[PDB]
RNA sequence: GGCGGGCCUGAGGCGGCGGGGGCGACGGGCGGAACUUAAGCAUAUCAGUACGCCCCGGAGGAGAAACCAACCGGGAUUCCCC
RNA sequence: CGAAGGGAGGCGCGGCCCUUCCAAGGCUAAAUACGCCCCGGGACCGAUAGCGGACCAAGUAGCGCGAGCGAACGGUGAAAA
RNA sequence: CCACGCGCCGCGGCGAGCCCGAGGGAGCCCCCGCGGCGGAGCGAGCGCGAGACGCCCCGGGCCCGCCAUGCCCCUGCGGGCG
RNA sequence: ACAGCGUCGCGAGGGCCGCACCCGGCGCUGGCGCGACGUGAUUUCUGCCCAGUGCCACGACCGUCACCGUGAAGCGAUCCGC
């Protein structure tokens, strides 16, 4: 039971050991590339906790986000419209970037399918998140019970169509209840529901 | 029906009169005009069934 | 054109030419009746002795307005099954639904279904040790809701004036009215007592 | 309104230098172990004109220490530099016109071009027709040099940074009138689209802010903001003081 | 009002569904916790409620712990589990 | 200072397999208007629409309560009536 | 900035209860939606109508540098006799 | 023109009731089939809560709620009566 | 438009522009330069005015003028100082 430590461990961040452990990480980030492939979890607590198992098929890239606010793609600064619309540098993203960075890594490998996406790092301009992502096609993949759900072809892309759990985090789904009534199916799906005219032929 | 053209008025100063017309100033878009859409198309959401008790 | 019109609570169209398609015509509901009942006829050839719906639990309607009607929920409870003696696997595939979430709230509910399921256990005839084709095609399939929960129509008994005197106050009234307002009542003598404080 | 002129300069697109038949980059040799320590020999092949430039260029070659070929710099020419001249780029350099020696070496008072404003950087101040920078003072703790730009301006820079001795060539270039706008033409044609130039008070409203109204005027003073905006900065930016005066 | 007024309310007995034996984290929890603790130490913020509860008393230590994390109940749980170590020292 | 071996991080090739692009609907994810309505017009409305981009499937999405409630309670999701 | 028992109960904040659940991991059928295309039907239209297009070659002939625009034209007779 | 919402008028069925809702019935002009609305109002609410007459209509009288004010008393900032 | 004539900014750890961002142009540049402006060859000159409005001060910090941070009070939200 050796993960119950290394879990309690990853609670206390700001510890001077941990703190040296992350800033030499960090350092290291920062030299590589954006999309990198890991050849190990470096954090092999979580990534077993969100899925990962160590077997062939199975494999951990490291993308690295920009960290801040959006900026409206107007050109020269201007958003003509109604007055409500004319802004451009105070945005928020309105997916997180655990979201984007998942994204990312869908692009850069279509072939794989993206299981979930843990932290590994921060810093004050980028933060690192590391993606589980699982080849549809080899024989362990598709010959065990647990994971050939991700072989099934509705999984193909998932984080394109927000089905992660970062993505279901900023499509609210993470809650339910009062708050959440009208974004179930969707809140696209909701809206035409509740706003369909429903003529029946006895009216 | 009468709204896949693509016609917009040649407007006042033609000679014309005012409606909207094609390219070559084929009149269009209207319940006159040859190929026109009908003023108020018939619909299918109209009540077919009656109801009795 | 006004005089007295009461004002109209209508939304204005949204998306009437473009947008998602928000009109559903029902000209389909003949013939989704028809395409509903084959689905239904094909299960249930396909399942001959089981019925189609499963045994479901005898539960109270939620809230005030419906507190004494009974309505069909989705599953027993534990307690409900431990009083039948059954799993929650064997349960099931003898065609009772199982809702490990739900909890009795009441000794009465518990009493009421697992009556429920002794009518059923009863009524259940379980086909095994090889398919006597005969027997089996002599069985019955049981269409529509297994056991329907029926709400007893309102009766009027009769009572002896004295003994009910006994049980209420004279000046009923008032002692609702008491009732009602006691916190009320409380809370301006507490008020009260701190403003004779000021005295002194 | 329209983009200013200004504005749309900084998009390049016809505003950008006409650097064709340009002869190179002109820079001081590279640093190097022989010339941080001893002096690399140069001989002058050419002295020739580069095309935007007014000071002429010159084609040192000298050999490959690296290798065994010959490497060809383009250095700007100081006066009096010759073809067949010994040019010396070292630490150990005589004071001749031609060398490149580092400031701390360079006496004081003495007039040098091509200066690099940090060690290592092959070249920076005094590269045009005629200027020249002069050393004034050595700090030796501080291992700074203070030296004078050709705007006066004094300006402490490393004494490990290197300069050739002398005053670049062309000088006196301004002197001459231009006479006619066709010799403008040709000066501006070897350099950028930047002539002719349209003053402000003959655009319109839109053009510029100057603009235009019944009579030409600049309408606000010209003097504007150092915050301005980038399209409103246009007349005389931060200035001190404005007018023609004594000194 | 929530409830609605029936004074007789209560015709059924009740299923008394609740406690289920309400337990703690368990000793292995703490026992990880105790070989983290000495290994990892305190935060910065912890280190200064500490202080502020050495000297500076407890308003400061709870606006502090307030601001540092962000509910009342959390914060006066770490002030009463930090007040040990200030205590002993 | 070389000389092999193990671990770890990479590099080049080779083999097997997989991805890519298409579809005026339905579906998921985002970026996102304005005409319009307010008898003017800034919030608001139009509209969480058009349109741009990305991504599946025969459906998709959703989904087995950190749920609703306040009762003589219920009990995943979706859909319909209200 | 950063918890450990924590979340919720349609008016914030501090206390005390009570009911009720366990987020920060994943899967899942059914009922539901829907064009092309195929199949049937209609109190539909009847050649200026109905798809822009019923004509053996309609997104064609033609027009525009291009994105794009975009027609007209049914019927001899029973038999070509 | 059509849909939908509201006002009022006529007409049909039924009447303190009334109702082809969605649905389900090897059944779709047949059968079975909830809300809803009406039946009690008034007050911001806590809440409290209508009879006395009358062809009909109008008016007066009186009752209920909201607001004040006396008086009496239980289970009392509550009940009764004005 | 122009040659001429001024004025202005700027020593590259810069200036002026581009610019959704990544990054660019002047710049293969370097004050006899680059950018910004007026006036418009000569000949002869260009007076007075810094109130107003610009602009500029390693020109002060006077009065004002924020988050933050720091005190005090509070049950805490908070509020009041600095």
């Amino acid at each position: 039971g050796a993960y119950k430590y290394v879990q309690e461990l990853w609670r206390k961040k700001q510890s001077e050991a941990l703190h040296y452990l992350f800033r030499l990480r960090t350092w290291e980030y920062r030299q590589l590339n954006a999309i990198k492939r890991c050849s190990h979890p470096t954090r092999p607590e979580k990534a077993r906790r969100l899925g990962y198992k160590a077997k062939r098929g199975y494999v951990v890239y490291r993308v690295r986000v920009r960290r801040g606010g959006r900026k409206r793609q107007c050109v020269h600064g201007i958003s003509y419209g109604k007055p409500r619309n004319i802004g451009i540098v105070g945005l928020k993203p309105s997916r997180s970037l655990r979201a984007l960075a998942e994204q990312k890594v869908g692009r850069r490998l279509p072939s794989l399918r993206v299981l979930n996406s843990y932290w590994v790092a921060q810093d004050g301009s980028y933060k690192w998140y590391e993606v589980i992502l699982i080849d549809p096609f080899h024989p362990w993949i598709r010959n065990d019970p647990k994971i050939n759900w991700i072989c099934n072809p509705v999984m193909k892309r998932r984080e394109c169509r927000g089905l992660t759990s970062a993505g279901r985090k900023a499509r609210g789904l993470h809650n339910k209840g009062i708050g959440a009534m009208k974004l179930r199916p969707s809140k696209r799906a909701a809206w035409k529901r509740n706003h369909t005219r429903s003529l029946r032929r006895y009216r | 029906a009468g709204v896949q053209c693509t016609a917009h008025s040649w407007g006042p100063g033609r000679a014309v009169a005012r409606l909207p017309r094609k390219h070559g100033g084929i009149g269009a878009y209207a319940n006159f005009a040859r190929g026109g859409h009908m003023a108020h198309p018939t619909t299918v959401i109209r009540r077919w069934c009656r109801k009795v008790n | 054109m006004g005089r007295n019109v009461a004002f109209s609570n209508m939304r204005r169209y949204k998306c009437t030419n473009k947008g998602p398609n928000l009109i559903k015509n029902w000209f389909n509901q003949p013939a989704r009746k028809i395409r509903r009942r084959q689905t239904r006829l094909q299960k249930a050839k396909a399942i001959f002795p089981c019925p189609l719906q499963k045994l479901r639990p005898s539960v109270t309607r939620c809230s005030q307005k419906f507190n004494l009607t009974q309505r069909i929920g989705r599953g027993f409870t534990l307690r409900e099954l431990q009083g039948v003696g059954l799993s929650a696997g064997k349960a099931r595939q003898i065609g009772i639904a199982v809702d490990p979430r739900r909890k009795n709230k009441s000794e009465e509910s518990v009493a009421r279904n697992v009556a429920r399921l002794k009518e059923y256990l009863s009524k259940v005839t379980i086909f095994s040790k090889q398919a006597k084709p005969e027997e089996i095609q002599q069985a019955i399939q049981h269409q529509g809701v297994v056991m329907p929960v029926v709400n007893p129509k309102p009766v009027i008994t009769t009572g002896s004036i004295a003994e009910a005197k006994k049980e209420v106050p004279e000046n009923l009234f008032m002692y609702l009215r008491n009732a009602r307002t006691a916190r009320n009542r409380a809370r301006l003598a507490k008020r009260d007592a701190e403003r004779e404080a000021a005295a002194k | 309104g329209r983009r200013i002129r200004v504005q749309r300069k900084g998009a390049g697109s016809v505003f950008r230098a006409h650097v064709a038949r340009r002869l190179g980059a002109a820079k001081l040799r590279a640093n190097d172990f022989a010339e941080r320590t001893g002096s690399v020999r140069g001989v002058v092949k050419a002295i020739l004109h580069d095309r935007g430039r007014g000071a002429p260029l010159a084609r040192v070659q000298f050999p490959n220490m690296r290798g065994e070929g010959r490497v060809n710099e383009l250095f700007i020419a100081p006066e009096g530099m010759y073809t067949g001249q010994e040019v010396f780029s070292g630490n150990k350099a005589t004071l001749h016109i031609g060398n490149i020696l580092p400031v701390g070496n360079i006496p004081e008072g003495t007039y040098v071009c091509n200066v690099e404003e940090k060690p290592m950087d092959r070249g920076c101040l005094a590269r045009a027709s005629g200027t020249y920078c002069l050393v004034v003072a050595h700090n030796m703790e501080t291992n700074k040099t203070r030296i004078r730009l050709p705007s006066g301006q004094k300006k402490l820079i490393s004494s490990k940074a290197r300069a050739m001795i002398g005053l670049v060539a062309g000088g006196g270039r301004t002197d001459k009138p231009l006479l006619k706008a066709g010799n403008a033409y040709h000066k501006y044609k070897a350099k950028r689209n930047c002539w002719p130039v349209v003053r402000g008070v003959a655009m319109n409203p839109v053009d510029h802010p100057h603009g235009g109204g019944n009579h030409q005027h600049i309408g606000v003073s010209s003097c504007v903001p150092r915050n301005a905006v980038p399209g409103q900065k246009v007349g005389l930016i931060a200035a001190r003081r404005t007018g023609c005066s004594g000194g | 009002p929530g409830k609605v007024f029936n004074l007789k309310k209560g015709g059924a007995v009740v299923r008394i569904v609740r406690k289920k034996e309400e337990r703690k984290t368990k000793p292995h929890q703490e026992f990880v916790k105790s070989i983290i603790q000495e290994c990892t130490g305190m935060a910065p913020y912890e280190m200064h409620i500490i202080e502020l509860l050495r000297m500076n008393k407890d308003r400061h230590a709870l606006r502090y712990a307030k601001k540092r994390l962000g509910n009342i109940k959390r914060a006066k749980a770490k002030r009463d589990q930090l007040s040990v170590y200030a205590r002993n020292i």
